[PDB]
């Protein structure tokens, strides 16, 4: 029971990992107001916190 | 990392107007005017291409 109760925390930990990754798939705006440019064009890798 | 192509399209196209400061203040003149200002989001300008 405790080490299936281990398993199910692993579970959480990876069902709330593709949740936030999930979540930040989509790109959205921070605050509100007038955008400047952008800088990359679609197709292309970017990364996290580059 | 390396990518591998670029691709354009080429029937629309946009034009970039590189601009002064004190003439777009004029074109806001133009904004205090408004009169040949037609369509007024948009409208056609005649190009002289080279």
């Amino acid at each position: 029971a405790q080490q299936a109760n281990a398993a199910v925390t692993a579970a959480k930990a990876a069902v709330e990992t593709a949740r936030i990754n999930l979540a930040y798939t989509k790109v959205t705006s921070p605050i509100s107001g007038r955008i400047g440019k952008s800088n990359v064009t679609e197709g292309a890798l970017v990364q996290n916190g580059q | 990392a390396t990518a591998l192509a670029t691709v354009q399209q080429l029937d629309p196209i946009y034009v970039d107007v590189t601009q002064s400061s004190n003439d777009f203040l004029r074109l806001k003149q133009e904004l205090a005017n408004g009169t040949l200002k037609q369509e007024n989001g948009k409208a056609k300008v005649s190009l002289i291409t080279s």
